[PDB]
């Protein structure tokens, strides 16, 4: 038994704001007990309005993102407009299901703006189950990240707190904290955090150092 | 290649299918072949074209074919085409028997073949088969039956009919002499010879010149027999004895 | 997952929990398990999430083409059969789908259960999913054809609630729908935490 | 006798040019695009009072936001319409959005020159389609009308007639049309023009009208709604 | 992957 | 009408469709190949049909393997397609048998491909003739020529196109067996200028390639500076 | 099986044992594992008898047709390549360990190994088959650069005799062949002609 | 798990089948019908794997109806039974076998009443009575004990009721209700459900 | 390949200022047997790109055949476009992935080294289509033994000179000879710069065995 | 006559009439101009409007970021070929992660379009293309034909009355290599304007422009977006 | 099976 899969690690995260989206990932690429490289981000630019995060089996991450790139140009050629964030998510669902009986071993989170200019996150399973979310963690350390987000962004289990809108600064401070906390415990998550911020002005990039052990 | 395609499966400007019509001319020149339905059976009587002195006589007939346990046919037209079609008729009959474990009803066998013939007129760019058939048989739905099919893919049920040389003349004679619901196999045999004696007007009628097959029922089982020459000579004798009576 | 539906005098009630899991990990508490096939037909989702979404979205595609070709609403019987025939070709390949097709057509209120094993059956009441056994218990004890509308909404909602209590793999919120003669409506979304407050 | 893909000395495919001549044998159909929607009007051409008028269908729904009016050999139109329907539903399935009018027309038009007699499947198209089509609908670019003919050429049109009396009707359309014209005016205009060019006296049974508007789905006019519009005309 |  | 299909002989035993394809070649401008002591040189009279075309457009000299050059005349799209066939044959040869295709074998293979289009109503013959040239230390210099019928022969000197005969009588004056490639380029250029009808069709580009000892068995374009010296030599030789 | 080939200046020497086994029954004690592919190109066969016979018949056909087409003797490197192509392409369906050796006018005497898996590599000398394990040391210590033909024959017969002594799966007679410009010389070393080395009794 | 039973008298065939559709530990339907009308005088009772049972039965059904339409008269029960067998057997070593067990009951103007038994392997056997499912294990000996070829239909309904009572008493499954139908010269008649 | 046969061990690669160096021993192992002791596991692809392969040697020879023919095909056009190292790396990813996805992988792990347009390229591809770039690479046992030394140097000093990169590679090849039971002390070094691709060898490392007398 | 219905029938003068006839399809299309400088490749096209109320036929198509095309001839054949070109470009990016070189794409067109010229019952493509591209070898203008031949051009025009545009382009081609973008488009527009009847002028309703270069992905200007380029034809 |  040759196995066509191997786990290469990676943690991804997206947050939807009122007028922004964040997509964040660590930069470590692993195999077994080893590090392949410390500088392999998992975020990919799709359009001026849409970014995708991918982790899992790296062979599939590469193949799937190249397929998505080709499908975006084909769409643009047939229809004379860029694919919307929502249309990309709907398409990705069908691409993932096309391999239902030999899946892309990939966890995908799309972050971008929708047609009204608002933050949009869509999260996927490997065979294309998806929905829209306010925020979502995925990949290696998702079980470490998600609960704190449920608590701090969703205001869950909290009494007597005003459910205020999520500012970019606070969203940003959260993204850094959950990854730093994940880096303490998940052996796959480390090296550096890469953050993409999608706004009407475009896509900008912050990077924060994580533990190298 | 368009230059060389004779275009066998297209309409003419009057809505006609010339290859079908031209095939029907071939059949008109072939050996005369009549079929007669009776109360106790069915018969085929046909002109032999294999009549040269030096022929060997090896099969039990020339133009009569057994199709299955309950059916036979006879043919008029291109012999080789008729062999392809009768071999296909046998195959259809066995496919039905395999599937339902009962014999194919007579009309269902005819229809099945006629759909093949029809196809050759509508697609494939091939010449149609140059054959008309008379089918005789028995089944538990309609009993004794006689069918006629031709190259167009068309067919009909008949109480008496004729195909090949001098058909029109033959069907006129049958029109007058045939008694609907009152015929026996013995009176239908007599009529068969009466018709062949007129329609083989080139020249004098002989046993070596015709083939007769009868299909009857004996003890819940279908018997299909080719009459021997001794019997055919005795029937011709009786017809020539009968024309002695015809004035006084 | 727990889902249920039932026919009664005033149409068909359809309810579901909202939980999704990957093993024991709770993946979502906000999944829409009732799918809007057209304005007079709902489909419900239990089993593999991708499998249900995909095949029911394909059912919807097919029902719409039908309507454009035939110039009329597809029947509940025909829609459920399109789904059955689609999935049948895939038996033993690992699809996991348990669905109810709920509508109102020329034969009145309609309700079919259809699944990846090949079952397609019509009936008065159904529950489907890991929690279904818990929902059958309460649903069966409260059901009647002559339920008043608000009583029927309370039964559906309680049956799902009780399933969420016993079954680890059901929870989130109960989402409730009503197929009436002039189309379906969305009647309520209640978080299970808020329902617990209420039922004691 | 020559193959179906033979070019004439003037650089046209004989079969396509002949297929364009078959369009002139069809009934007149009119499409007008306004800022408030597009309308489609078509002469039914009733040949006998025994024929049921509603069983003539020359305007059809493609999707909720797209109608199609046709002229020529109508039987040829069916596979084109079905392709448009299937395409919009595939687009919806895959992308969770409405397909644009332009994109639908483009998809249908890619069928156009796919005939021939030795490249393809055991019996694919032997000849072109003897049909012209007006796709009228609404998408994010606003209300929109496109014309397509048997060549596979398609193009947006502010107004367009097709069929037997289309020269004539097109002349009247250049006269009456303006960019700031309302939908109700465009409706009246196209019936006025159909009245001129029809062999028969126009009434509420021997025409069809349909509209598509930003607000509202594809809508075939009823007998009663046609009678209301016919009063001024 | 995920189940309902 | 006995001349419409390559699957039809005329009553005199000819295949006119192949003959008509050859006429397309003989309408084309002239290409020449000369085998010499240490390689093969090709030259083409490349007619310039517009000043708007780039210097190098419509090449009629091709590399079909690293060691093999192809020189064409006739319908250019047919010739390019034949160049692709040749390329694939050489490629497949190396994959199967693990060494560079011998020229004669490549010529014979492509020729049978050309020949196959001379038998059937289903396809037409190629409207092109081409030369194949190579050099190696083991096999020496070799020059072959294939025509639309699919006939292949080896040559010391060869010409194809409309001034074929005029070219041949100039080539015959060279003692090419004792000459090097560096000398022959100038003589190829010279011949092209002789047979060019400067009144009938005005402006032409000279296209030159070689394969020999000096290129180490690689088929290559003649360098620009050498081409221009050959052009000048040919021009002033004409006087 | 044990097989071996050695290059010398002008030609090659090939050798094999003569044992074919099923389990531990000897189906043929005098097998001929050195098969001619052309006038001056041989293969030595190890592994599956059915596989190596079928493959060798197929290459013989391919090469013979090639050689008539070109009208020249075939290259040894071309024979090796054809073996390589078939053994690599069908590696999951074949059990074949091949040595191709011969002479051509272009490169002289050559030895190529195509082991299981279907790689190809040229070598001064090659050994293969089950028994080859027992002679790596010996041939590593004995091989000299510049051996004459007679020396290559002696070296080959020694090595095979040693392998045959120890490998249950090798045995019988030693078959040798020498291939040079002048042709092919075959022989059998049997019985007392096989080189002898004492069992080391106390 | 599913119960079918057939009893053939001199001029009729009486058939019955349980009305449960089960899934895991629950009954999902209590008014399930396992009988398919092929023609005016033929029922096909079908049980087995989900999907396969309806897909198989309905395919036979449509083909038997198509034969009526092509020919103007119906297949005999025997011919329909052999048609059904041919299909099952042809599919048995295919990519698409059908895991179904069947009875075919019918009346023919000339041969009289007939009952046919078929398992998923496509062995076909004619029988005076027969049953399918685990319940058959408890009920076939009751039929052997009391059946005679002359049995009247009143008494066949009684014999059937003894079998169904035995399932109430002794069978571990909850099969509370049964479809009952009978076929004779005048076609297919619905009798009252037998319930507990 | 379901079951590899003759196999090669680690390939090392490291970027330096103006180029890339890669190293690989010259051994084809057949299980534990050191069977073919003079094989090159490095390929000059074109003037700017070289390739080194671990894993099944017959699969490497197939990739050499295919890739060599692609470069010839392209050179024939004489059009001024060449495959960059990055493009060769992309092609290789696709081919490996594609063979993986048919359940019939090419059983290799590879290191592409290159120099083009002033930039050093170093990239990894495995049999599953896992691919990335990095300043140093090491396949097989080199991942465990060589890469820790490489990355420790590269952190203290990211930009190495050519001779610094060469000495570091020799040190790593020593360690592998000491600790990988499938290694061999006969290797090649291949370097790509502005000037093209040089392959040096056969090379050997010095070894120390003083520790043999440090047991009592 | 007997030599002009089949693309497989050589005439007795060594011509193929079906190919020549296919070329007429492009001669009767509306005019388009292609030209280049050191840094940019421009396409300029006249859009034929069927009626006064019709939009105006699209004549310029995006192929990839580095390639766009102008069409003349049968629209349906233009799309089929454009789709072929799009696919070859995607394949090249999928496999090699870099743009398909323009000369290589053009070779593929030639190879592809030649095939049906040699097989019975097939036909030439009834379309000619001007191809604008930018790659490692700079800007390119290519021209493709129904005959499957293709040309590497300094500039070119095809379609009706294109001989006038060709003559203008010859007159000024020595200026092109050193032109800024604005000048280069100005030149393209002037050439196109020669093809028009003396009455008629270039307008925003009838001109389409396509531009690719060193700093610029292939971009199409229509309707109000051409206004800047038309103003200052001074 | 049978080997050498
Ligand atoms: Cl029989
Ligand atoms: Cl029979
Ligand atoms: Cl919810
Ligand atoms: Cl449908
Ligand atoms: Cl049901
Ligand atoms: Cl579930
Ligand atoms: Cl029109
Ligand atoms: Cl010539
Ligand atoms: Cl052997
Ligand atoms: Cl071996
Ligand atoms: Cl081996
Ligand atoms: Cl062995
Ligand atoms: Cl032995
Ligand atoms: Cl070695
Ligand atoms: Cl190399
Ligand atoms: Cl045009
Ligand atoms: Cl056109
Ligand atoms: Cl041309
Ligand atoms: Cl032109
Ligand atoms: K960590
Ligand atoms: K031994
Ligand atoms: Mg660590
Ligand atoms: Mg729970
Ligand atoms: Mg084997
Ligand atoms: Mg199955």
């Amino acid at each position: 038994r040759f196995s066509p899969y191997v786990f290469n690690g990676g943690t991804i995260l997206a947050i939807a704001g009122e007028d922004f989206a964040i997509v964040a990932s660590d930069t470590r690429l692993s195999e077994g007990f080893s590090i392949h490289t410390r500088d392999s981000p998992k975020c990919y630019k799709l359009t001026d309005k849409t970014v995708i995060g991918c982790s899992g089996f790296h062979g599939d991450c590469l193949t799937l993102t190249k397929i998505i790139e080709a499908r975006l140009k084909m769409y643009k050629h047939s229809n004379n407009k860029a694919m919307t964030t929502g249309a990309i998510a709907a398409m990705l669902s069908t691409i993932l299901y096309s391999r239902r009986f030999f899946p892309y071993y990939v966890y995908n989170i799309i972050g971008g703006l929708d047609e009204e200019g608002k933050g949009a996150v869509y999260s996927f399973d490997p065979v294309g189950s998806y929905q829209r979310d306010s925020f979502k963690a995925g990949g290696s350390a998702s079980a470490m990240l998600q609960p704190l987000l449920d608590n701090q962004v969703g205001f869950k289990n909290m009494q007597n707190v005003e459910h205020v809108p999520l500012s970019l600064d606070r969203a940003m401070r959260l993204v850094k904290d959950v990854f730093i906390s994940a880096a303490e415990r998940d052996v796959y998550t480390g090296d550096a955090l890469r953050i993409c911020i999608v706004t009407k002005e475009g896509i900008r990039e912050e990077t924060v150092s994580l533990r190298k052990d | 290649s368009r230059r060389y395609d004779s275009r066998t499966t297209i309409f003419s400007p009057e809505g006609r299918l010339y290859q079908v019509e031209y095939a029907m001319e071939a059949i008109g020149h072939a050996g005369t072949c009549l079929g007669i339905l009776a109360n106790d059976g069915v018969l085929l009587a046909a002109e032999r074209r294999n009549i040269h002195k030096l022929l060997d006589e090896v099969f039990f007939s020339e133009k009569i074919y057994k199709l299955n346990e309950d059916m036979a046919c006879s043919v008029a037209g291109i012999t080789s085409d008729a062999n392809v079609l009768t071999n296909e008729l046998r195959l259809i009959a066995q496919r039905y028997l395999l599937q339902y474990q009962e014999p194919i009803p007579c009309e269902q066998l005819v229809t099945a073949l006629c759909d093949i013939k029809q196809a050759y007129t509508q697609f494939g760019g091939k010449r149609p088969f140059g054959v008309s058939l008379l089918y005789i048989g028995w089944d538990k739905h309609y009993g004794f039956q006689l069918y006629q099919s031709d190259p167009s893919g068309n067919y009909g049920g008949w109480k008496a009919t004729c195909i090949g040389n001098n058909s029109a003349a033959a069907v006129s004679m049958l029109k007058q002499d045939y008694k609907e619901g009152e015929m026996t196999l013995k009176s239908a045999l007599a009529l068969a010879i009466k018709v062949l004696n007129k329609t083989m007007d080139v020249s004098k009628l002989s046993a070596e010149k015709v083939e007769i097959a009868t299909l009857t029922r004996e003890n819940g089982k279908t018997v299909i027999r080719v009459l021997k020459q001794k019997e055919v000579e005795q029937l011709i004798k009786k017809h020539e004895e009968e024309e002695a009576k015809a004035e006084r | 997952t727990t889902t249920l539906a039932f026919k009664f005098r005033h149409g068909v009630i359809v309810a579901a929990d909202s939980r999704a899991t990957a093993g024991a990990y709770i993946a979502s508490q906000t999944v829409k398990k009732v799918i809007e096939i057209n304005p007079y037909l709902l489909g419900t989702m239990a089993g593999g999430a991708a499998d249900c979404s995909f095949w029911e979205r394909l059912l919807a595609r097919q029902c719409r083409i039908y309507e454009l070709r035939n110039k009329e609403r597809i029947s509940v019987a025909a829609a459920s059969k399109l789904l059955a025939n689609m999935v049948y070709q895939y038996k033993g390949m690992g699809l996991s789908m348990g669905t109810m097709i709920c509508g109102w057509d020329k034969r009145g209120p309609g309700l079919y259960y259809v699944d990846s094993e090949g079952n397609r059956i019509s009936g008065a009441t159904f529950s489907v999913g890991s929690g279904s056994v818990y929902a059958y218990g309460v649903m069966d004890r409260g059901y009647s054809y002559d339920l008043e509308v608000e009583q029927a909404y309370d039964l559906a909602r309680r049956a799902i609630y009780q399933a969420t209590y016993r079954d680890a793999y059901s929870g989130g919120a109960v989402n409730l729908y009503h197929v009436r003669e002039d189309g379906w409506i969305r009647v309520s979304s209640d978080n299970v935490a808020d329902l617990h407050e209420k039922y004691s | 006798d020559r193959g179906v893909n033979t070019f004439s000395p003037e650089g046209r495919l004989f079969q396509v040019e002949y297929a364009i001549e078959a369009i002139k044998l069809g009934s007149t159909a009119i499409g007008i695009q306004t800022s408030e929607g597009v309308c489609l009007a078509v002469e039914k051409r009733i040949t006998s009072p025994l024929m049921e008028p509603s069983s003539i269908e020359k305007i059809v729904e493609i999707d909720a936001h797209i109608g199609c009016a046709m002229s020529g050999l109508i039987a040829d139109a069916k596979t084109l319409i079905d392709k448009a329907r299937v395409e919009t539903q595939n687009h919806w399935f895959t992308y969770n959005e409405t397909m644009t009018v332009e994109s639908v027309t483009q998809a249908v038009s890619n069928l156009a020159l796919q005939f021939g007699e030795e490249d393809a499947d055991p019996g694919a198209m032997s000849r072109p389609f003897g049909v012209a089509l007006l796709f009228g609908g609404v998408d994010e670019k606003g209300p929109q009308l496109f014309h397509m003919d048997p060549s596979g050429t398609f193009v947006q049109c502010d107004a367009r007639a097709i069929g037997s009396a289309s020269e004539g009707a097109q002349s009247s359309l250049q006269e009456v049309y303006h960019k700031s014209m309302t939908l109700k005016e465009a409706i009246k205009s196209s019936l006025i023009i159909l009245k001129q060019v029809m062999e028969e006296k126009l009434n509420a049974t021997n025409i069809e009208l349909a509209t598509v508007q930003p607000g509202q789905n594809f809508h075939m006019f009823t007998k009663e709604e046609l009678e209301e519009v016919i009063k001024d005309i | 992957i995920i189940t309902x | 009408g006995y001349d419409l299909s390559a699957s039809t002989f005329s009553p005199d035993g000819r295949v006119f469709q192949v003959e008509y394809a050859m006429k397309a070649v003989e309408n084309s401008s002239t290409a020449i190949g000369i085998r010499c002591k240490d390689g093969v040189v090709f030259g083409v009279e490349k007619l310039v049909l517009s000043k708007l075309y780039e210097e190098g457009s419509n090449k009629r000299l091709f590399n079909v393997d690293r060691h093999v050059g192809m020189a064409v005349a006739g319908l250019l799209a047919d010739a390019r397609s034949l160049a692709d066939i040749a390329r694939e044959e050489a490629s497949n040869f190396r994959s199967n048998f693990g060494y560079n295709i011998p020229l004669k074998h490549l010529a014979d293979r492509v020729a049978m491909y050309v020949h196959a289009y001379t038998l059937y109503s289903a396809v037409r013959p190629f409207g092109c003739s081409f030369m194949l040239g190579s050099y190696s230390v083991n096999d020496g210099a070799q020059l072959y020529m294939i025509d639309p019928s699919g006939v292949s022969y080896g040559y010391w000197g060869c010409a194809i196109g409309k001034a074929r005969q005029a070219a041949k009588t100039e080539i015959e004056k060279l003692q090419m067996k004792e000459m090097t490639c560096r000398d022959i380029v100038k003589e190829v250029a010279k011949i092209i200028y002789i047979v060019h009808d400067e009144v009938k069709d005005k402006a032409f580009e000279l296209e030159l390639s070689w394969v020999g000892e000096l290129t180490n068995g690689r088929h290559e374009i003649v360098p620009k500076d050498i081409r221009e010296e050959a052009e000048k030599y040919a021009k002033e030789s004409l006087k | 099986t044990t097989i071996m080939a050695v290059q010398f200046d002008g030609g090659v020497v090939l050798g094999a044992d003569s044992r074919t086994t099923t389990g531990s029954y000897i189906a043929n004690r005098v097998t001929d594992k050195l098969t001619p592919i052309h006038d001056r190109i041989f293969c030595c066969r190890s592994g599956s008898a059915a596989d190596t016979q079928a493959v060798a018949d197929a290459v013989t056909y391919q090469l013979g047709f090639h050689s008539i087409e070109l009208n020249e003797p075939p290259l040894v490197h071309t024979a090796a390549s054809l073996f390589k192509e078939m053994c690599y392409r069908y590696r999951e369906d074949l059990m074949a360990g091949i040595i191709i050796a011969g002479w051509d006018p272009q490169e002289g005497g050559q030895v190529y190994s195509v082991p299981m898996g279907g790689m190809m590599v040229r070598q001064s000398f090659a050994i293969g088959g089950s028994g080859s394990s027992y002679i790596y040391g010996y041939v590593d210590a004995t091989y000299r650069e510049g051996m004459t033909k007679e020396e290559c024959l002696q070296f080959t017969a020694n090595a095979l005799a040693l392998a045959m002594e120890r490998d249950g799966s090798s045995g019988g007679v030693i078959r040798l062949a020498a291939i040079a410009e002048s042709g092919v010389e075959r022989q059998v070393l049997l019985g007392d002609q096989i080189p002898k080395f004492a069992v080391a009794t106390l | 798990m599913e119960y079918l039973i057939g009893i053939q008298g001199p001029d009729y065939v009486l058939v019955a089948s349980d009305r449960v559709a089960a899934s895991n530990i629950v009954q999902m339907k209590d008014d399930h019908d396992k009988m398919f009308k092929m023609s005016e005088k033929i029922l096909l009772l079908c049980v087995g794997e989900a999907g396969d049972t309806v897909q198989f039965a309905e395919y036979i059904q449509k083909n038997v109806q198509l034969y009526k339409m092509r020919n103007g008269y119906e297949l005999s029960p025997t011919a329909a039974a052999n048609f059904t067998r041919r299909n099952l057997a042809d599919c048995l070593r295919s990519r698409t076998p059908y895991h179904v067990n069947l009875l075919l009951a019918g009346y023919d103007e000339h041969e009289g009443p007939a009952l046919y038994y078929m398992d998923y392997l496509a062995a076909l056997a004619k029988a005076p009575f027969a049953a399918h499912g685990y319940g058959a294990f408890l009920t076939l000996s009751i039929l052997d004990r009391y059946y005679t070829p002359t049995i009247s239909r009143e008494r066949a309904v009684e014999l059937l009721r003894k079998c169904l009572e035995e399932l109430q008493k002794r069978f571990i499954l909850n099969l509370p209700t049964f479809s009952v139908r009978i076929i004779d010269k005048n076609g297919i008649h619905d009798l009252d459900n037998i319930s507990f | 390949t379901q079951n590899p046969m003759v196999t090669g061990t680690s390939v090392l690669g490291v970027k330096f200022e103006g180029g890339v160096v890669i190293a690989a021993d010259m051994l084809g192992s057949y299980g534990s047997l050191a069977r073919f002791r003079n094989i090159s596991r490095i390929m000059r692809v074109n003037n700017s790109t070289m390739l080194g392969a671990s894993g099944d040697y017959a699969d490497f020879q197939y990739l050499k055949q295919v890739l060599g023919q692609m470069v010839i095909d392209e050179e024939l056009l004489g059009d001024g476009h060449s495959y960059s190292p990055r493009a060769i790396h992309s092609w290789l990813t696709r081919a490996m992935y594609s063979r993986r996805s048919k359940m019939n992988p090419l059983w290799n792990t590879m290191v592409i080294g290159g120099y083009a347009d002033g930039e050093s390229f170093l990239g990894y591809v495995d049999m599953l289509g896992v691919a990335y770039e990095a300043p140093s690479l090491a396949t097989g046992y080199g991942a465990y033994l060589a890469q820790p030394l490489l990355r420790e140097v590269l952190e203290k000093q990211p930009v190495l000179s050519q001779t610094e990169a060469r000495d570091l590679v020799e040190r790593c090849m020593r360690v592998l000879y000491y600790r990988d039971a499938r290694s061999y002390n006969r290797f090649q070094i291949a370097t790509v710069t502005e000037k093209g691709v040089e392959i040096e060898g056969p090379l050997s490392t010095e070894t120390n065995w003083d520790i043999a007398h440090m047991i009592s | 006559n007997q030599y002009d219905n089949d693309v497989t029938v050589w005439s007795p003068q060594g011509r193929i009439h079906q190919i020549e006839y296919a070329m007429e399809a492009v001669k009767q299309g509306s005019a388009t101009v292609g030209l280049k400088s050191k840094t940019h490749a421009v396409l300029v096209a006249l859009k034929r409007a069927q009626s006064e109320l019709a939009a105006h036929q699209k004549k310029i198509l995006h192929v990839d970021n580095h390639i766009g095309i102008s069409i003349a001839g049968l629209t349906a054949d233009a799309r089929l070929l454009c789709n072929f070109m799009r696919q070859e470009c995607l394949d090249s990016r999928f496999v090699f992660d870099r743009p398909l070189p323009v000369s290589r794409l053009v070779s593929l067109i030639g190879s592809k379009t030649q095939i049906p010229t040699q097989r019975y019952g097939r036909r030439p493509y009834g379309v000619g293309l001007l191809i604008a591209g930018y790659d490692d070898m700079g800007p390119h203008i290519f021209q493709t034909c129904p005959s499957a031949n293709y040309f590497d051009c300094r500039a070119m025009s095809i379609g009706a009355r294109s001989q006038s545009a060709r003559t203008y382009l010859e007159r000024h081609m020595s200026e092109f290599m050193e032109c800024n973008l604005n000048e280069l488009v100005k030149h393209g527009l002037r050439a196109l304007r020669e093809t028009l009847p003396a009455e008629q002028d270039l307008t925003t309703k009838n001109v389409s422009i396509g531009i690719v270069g060193k700093d610029l992905e292939f971009t199409i200007y229509d309707d109000d977006d051409v206004s800047p380029f038309l103003e200052g034809l001074e």
